[PDB]
């Protein structure tokens, strides 16, 4: 059974560094492309970043490019998201997402309604 | 309202899921083998039908 | 002096027959190949089969070994007319294929709407009719053959030879070349527009087709048009050009079937289907 | 409030897992080690049906194993004669986007549907008219993924709105509704008794439902991706599912967990359809590789391959007597294997 | 056995009649062309459909240009999820992906990045690999208005725009402000980068600056379909 468990969060001052983790389990981690998703209060879901099978190719959204780093470990079967210099607008609940099929470059995990292959997420808040 | 309403119904259904009579998996496998072996002869795919009566051939 | 030429001509005839039969029977058996774009190829293959069945074998055997017309006077008029008609039909089938390709590529959104088997059959009927009309004047005495009690040959009169060669080869050849030049121009225009500065090939096939057709058929018709200017020609050159003209029929299956993706892929399935 | 419900759900799930885990003293594969191998299986294409202009999605075998149903995007619903290859009917459809079709057990009616979100029931036994529409089962909020007849007046339908419903054909109203899937519902399968049925969804899970009560009885989560197809084992106590995971899995209602897994290293493509032979010993599953594979239901080993399709095998169907295997593909050609 | 011969003759007559009807329907189908209309929810697809025309899951709108008929399908009441029903349009002539180029409570979400990701996913779809897509970059007037206002989202949400330089191949119309042209060509180049990375040659994209009120929209679709079918014919005859 597919299960995702986001870790980390809390309230930090602007500019703080936060480390989020996703202890992906119950499936072949190496065979699926992994993406991070977030949802700011009062707004819909938005894609954050993605990592390929082996991590050879990485991409980030323009608003978080450089600030956030996405990494995965196959031996530990876990995904990381290293946040740095967090801005107050970055406050949002972050979800760990996986697109349905393996061995494919096209993901569809920006669904608004309930999505079967994303975790419950963790709340991240940044305020003065 | 939606979150708690859905969660309560999910919990109620899962409670029923936890109360059901079941049979040993080995017994189920034995029944499957018995069914497969006892019905092997009337399966044209597993036991080819003679050509003289096949309508497709 | 023993010569291996005996086996070569029979082998060529057998290969042509086998190829044409294979093409036609594969189109008939593989039902999905039955499409308007394929009826022209089927007609071309049928014309090639007719040539290989009722034209080449007589030459290959008699003119090679005996070197004389042993079939009598009456068969001369049948053989000459049949050869002329079949070759003209093959040439005009090639021309019609070129015209159909030109119309299809030039008007993709309109022409294919009316592309139907009836139209293909009508154009093939017209091609065969005109290829048959060319052999009428000899039958009505306008240009009698120059045959002999031991020799069979087409009439050499200007008033018939020039008309026949112009109708059979020159006008169809010019039409084919114009259509293929237009096709190349359109293909390269399409290819050039589908390009960008970076956003952070047909020449080979067309040249193959045109060069094959020209190298095979042009010399024979050139000599035939220049034949009246006797002012005689060696037999070997007179016959090698005709055999190249027949090699055009021989090679046709390898051109229009190989250079067609649907036919190219479909025939690969014959490896397993034959079992 | 939520924490005192999610924790209870997790505890119940853990209890269910513990109960299932303690029941697995021996697996089907282990005890079946003494079963004689089936050996290589070879089949030959006996018939080829032509006439469809677009890709074909679904087909259904008639109760007499004589007539066939095919639905294509060209808007034609053709009823074939599998023996003589002749076409009996060709019904033009108002909506060209149809994803499923079904033949009634009595053969008096036919059904189809798709992106139009409406299921149309066609009557083939009208006194004068060759074919006409009888009722339109409107009410779904998504494309109709699958549908199956129970009787001449009752039909079960599946839609992408994560909901399934039972429709009374005479009145067209939803007699019962099935809910619980968080994703799209792909395929339906009626049990031999027709009282129970099992539906596959994109939730990487399968659920069993009762038509008379309209409530879920069992939930299975052995797969890892969307469940493309589902079919009950002939005895009705087990079923098999095809998914994008490229691995078929066998589930038994009484064992309440996965029994067998069918996969190989060289196979990584999704599975489009799954079917059972009459004896149930052989699994017939369509694949995106343009060919079907025969998997031993017990030994979980490939017995043969049905290759020859030039496009995706959209559907797979086996006669009631099991003497023929019909396969549909996006190439618009229906091939019967025997 | 007359009871069998009569039935077999009736079944062959019925088969012949059905075959004749299906042959006529074959000409009807081949004459017709099919199109798919896609795009975000707030895009101008609704107004484009409305101007072309002068509870169901799909809607039909047919327009005739130069005596050749085109069929365009608009997705109706369907679940927001698209991976499982988008596959049904693999054989369509082309996909019309109208995306709003607006560069602005009002900023409820950034659908430009979502549209880019959706375009990438459609491009990488296995079964859509042979389906060309026509990219209508709609809402150019609003983009220009926001660029002139000095509050465009382009600079902030796309940091690479700072180093971006207008391509030499650009052909802006006279009177267009340089910043508007730079922004619109950056938007074009994003989709071109997404689309030109495949390199397989089975795809192609047709970017088109347009507005919902523009009457030329119909002609653009006709020209793009003509080009697509011409390229298909070139491919068939081994010319490509
Ligand atoms: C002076 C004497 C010896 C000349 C005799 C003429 C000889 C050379 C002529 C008569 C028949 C002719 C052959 C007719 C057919 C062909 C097939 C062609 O694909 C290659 C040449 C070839 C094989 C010719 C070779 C030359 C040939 C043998
Ligand atoms: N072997 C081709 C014979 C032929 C076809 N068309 C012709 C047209 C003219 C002449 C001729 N020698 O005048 C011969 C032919």
């Amino acid at each position: 059974q597919v299960q995702l468990q986001e870790s980390g969060g809390g309230l930090v001052q602007p500019g703080g560094s936060l480390r989020l983790s996703c202890a992906a389990s119950g499936f072949t981690f190496s065979n699926y492309k992994m993406n991070w998703v977030r949802q700011a209060p009062g707004k819909g879901l938005e894609w954050v970043s993605d990592i390929s099978q082996s991590g050879a190719s990485i991409s980030y959204t323009g608003s978080v490019k450089g600030r956030f780093t996405i990494s995965r470990d196959n031996a530990k079967n876990t995904l990381y998201l290293q946040m740095n210099s967090l801005k107050p607008e970055d406050t949002a609940v972050y979800y760990c997402a996986r697109c349905p099929a393996p061995f494919t470059r096209d993901c569809f995990d920006v669904t608004s309604t309930t999505y079967a292959y994303r975790g419950q997420g963790t709340q991240v808040t940044v305020s003065s | 309202t939606a979150s708690i309403a859905q969660a309560r119904k999910l919990v109620e259904q899962l409670k029923m899921e936890a109360n059901i009579d079941r049979i040993k998996v080995s017994k189920a496998a034995a029944d499957l083998m018995a069914y497969c072996e006892a019905h092997a002869k009337e399966d044209p795919l597993l036991t080819p039908v003679p050509a003289s009566e096949n309508p497709f051939r | 002096e023993k010569v291996v030429i005996g086996s070569i001509l029979t082998l060529i005839t057998l290969l042509t027959i086998a190829g044409n039969c294979l093409v036609v029977i594969s189109v008939c058996f593989v039902k999905k190949l039955r499409q308007p774009s394929n009826y022209l190829i089927v007609s071309l293959a049928l014309a090639d089969l007719s040539v290989a069945v009722a034209v080449m074998p007589f030459v290959s055997v008699t003119d090679l070994i005996g070197g004389k017309w042993i079939f009598g006077h009456f068969f001369c008029n049948v053989f000459i007319a049949m050869d002329v008609m079949c070759c003209t039909a093959s040439i005009m089938t090639l021309c019609v294929i070129s015209i159909d390709r030109y119309l299809g590529i030039t008007r993709p959104l309109t022409y294919p709407v009316r592309q139907n088997g009836k139209c293909m059959a009508k154009m093939i009927l017209s091609v065969w009719l005109l290829s048959a009309s060319i052999t009428l004047p000899p039958l009505f005495g306008w240009a009698q053959n120059v045959n002999d009690d031991k020799v069979c040959l087409i009439s050499q009169d200007f008033g018939y030879t020039i008309y026949s060669t112009a109708v059979a080869f020159y006008i169809p050849m010019s039409v084919m070349l114009f259509m293929y030049y237009q096709i190349y121009k359109a293909a390269r225009k399409s290819a050039a527009k589908h390009k960008f500065p970076g956003f952070p090939k047909a020449a080979t096939t067309l040249g193959i087709i045109v060069g094959a057709f020209t190298v095979c058929w042009l010399p024979f018709f050139l000599l035939s048009t220049a034949r009246p200017f006797i002012c005689c020609i060696p037999l070997w050159v007179e016959r090698t050009f005709l055999w190249l003209g027949y090699a055009n029929s021989l090679i046709n299956p390898f051109i229009y079937a190989f250079f067609n993706r649907d036919l190219r892929t479909t025939y690969r399935s014959l490896l397993q289907c034959q079992y | 409030e939520l924490d005192q419900l999610r924790q209870e759900a997790e505890q119940l799930k853990n209890q269910i897992r513990d109960a299932r885990k303690a029941c697995a003293d021996a697996t089907l594969s282990q005890i079946t080690n003494n079963i004689d191998p089936v050996g290589r299986i070879q089949m030959r294409t006996r018939r080829t049906l032509r006439g469809h202009l677009a890709k074909i999605y679904a087909m259904h075998w008639g109760t007499d194993s004589r007539l066939l149903v095919s639905a294509s995007q060209d808007g034609k619903l053709i009823i074939w004669d599998s023996y003589t290859t002749n076409k009996v009917h060709a019904i033009p459809l108002r909506s060209s986007w149809v994803m499923t079709c079904a033949y009634a057990p009595s053969g008096n009616y036919v059904a189809c549907g798709g992106l139009d979100n409406i299921c149309s029931i066609y009557n083939l036994k009208t006194r004068e008219g060759n074919v006409r529409v009888s009722r339109e089962l409107a009410g779904h909020t998504g494309y109709l993924s699958c549908c199956r007849f129970l009787d001449d007046n009752q039909i079960v339908t599946s839609s992408g709105d994560t909901t399934c419903a039972l429709w009374d054909i005479e009145t067209g109203q939803q007699t019962t509704t099935f809910t619980g899937h968080t994703g799209d519902v792909m395929s339906l399968s009626l049990a031999p008794d027709t009282r129970l049925f099992v539906s596959g969804a994109c939730d990487a899970s399968a659920k069993l439902w009762d038509v008379r009560e309209g409530m879920c009885r069992q939930t299975f989560t052995g797969h890892e991706s969307d469940i493309n197809a589902i079919c009950f084992f002939p005895n009705g106590n087990a079923f098999a599912t095809g998914s994008d995971d490229a691995t078929c899995r066998l589930f038994d209602l009484r064992a309440d967990q996965e029994l067998m897994t069918y996969s190989h290293d060289n196979i990584i493509c999704g599975i489009t359809s799954v079917s059972f032979s009459k004896s149930g010993r052989l699994l017939l599953a369509g694949y995106d590789d343009f060919n079907c594979n025969v998997w031993d239901a017990l030994k979980a080993d490939r017995a043969g391959v049905l290759a020859g399709h030039d496009n995706r095998v959209s559907c797979l169907g086996v006669t009631d007597d099991g003497m023929a295997v019909a396969t549909g593909s996006w190439d618009s050609f229906l091939k019967i294997w025997n | 056995t007359e009871d069998q011969r009569n039935e077999e003759k009736a079944q062959r007559e019925a088969n012949k009649k059905i075959e004749k009807q299906l042959q006529k329907d074959k000409q009807v189908y081949r004459a017709t062309h099919r199109l798919l209309l896609l795009g975000a929810g707030e895009s101008g697809k609704n107004t484009i459909v409305k101007q072309m025309r002068i509870t169901s899951g799909i809607f039909e709108t047919k327009f005739q240009v130069d005596k050749v008929n085109f069929h365009m399908f608009d997705v109706g009441a369907q679940r927001d999820e698209r991976r499982k029903w988008i596959q049904c349009f693999n054989d369509v002539t082309a996909i019309i992906f109208v995306v709003a180029s607006s560069s602005y409570e009002d900023n409820q979400t950034n659908r430009l990045q979502a549209a880019l990701k959706l375009f990438d996913s459609i491009w990488n779809n296995k079964w859509l690999r042979d389906t060309s897509v026509i990219l209508f970059l709609n809402k150019q007037d609003l983009l220009a208005e926001k660029v002139l206002a000095g509050k465009s989202k382009i600079e902030d949400y796309f940091p690479e725009f700072a180093r971006y330089t207008t391509p030499e191949d650009a052909t802006p119309e006279p009177g267009e402000d340089p910043r508007v042209t730079r922004a619109k060509y950056f938007i074009r180049d994003e989709f071109l980068r997404i689309s030109t990375a495949s390199g397989d040659g089975r795809h192609y994209c047709y970017p088109h600056f347009t507005c919902a009120v523009d009457t030329e929209n119909i002609r653009r679709v006709f020209n793009d379909c003509r080009d697509i079918i011409q390229r298909m014919h070139l491919r068939q005859y081994e010319l490509l």
